[PDB]
């Protein structure tokens, strides 16, 4: 059926991580770069 | 801001401040 399909990079975006310094927590946010938050 | 004007692992990172903040 001929009709005009896109197509798109999947996600990628590098992991960050927070951290307030390990001197104080053992909990880390997480930040995905430039992505949507569905693929998490 | 009229005049001057996502594939291979390249990126464009968001600059820390935004224009609201300049
Ligand atoms: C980090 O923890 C150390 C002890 O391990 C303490 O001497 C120091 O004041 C702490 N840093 C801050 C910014 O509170
Ligand atoms: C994120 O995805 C939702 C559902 O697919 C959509 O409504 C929203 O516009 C998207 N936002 C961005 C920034 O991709």
């Amino acid at each position: 059926t001929l009709e005009i399909l896109d197509i798109t990079p999947c996600s990628f975006g590098g992991v960050s991580v927070i951290t307030p310094g390990t001197n104080t927590s053992n909990q880390v946010a997480v930040l995905y770069q430039d992505v949507n938050c569905t693929e998490v | 801001f009229n005049k001057v004007t996502k594939f291979n692992g390249l990126t464009v990172l968001p600059p820390l401040l935004t224009d609201e903040m300049i």
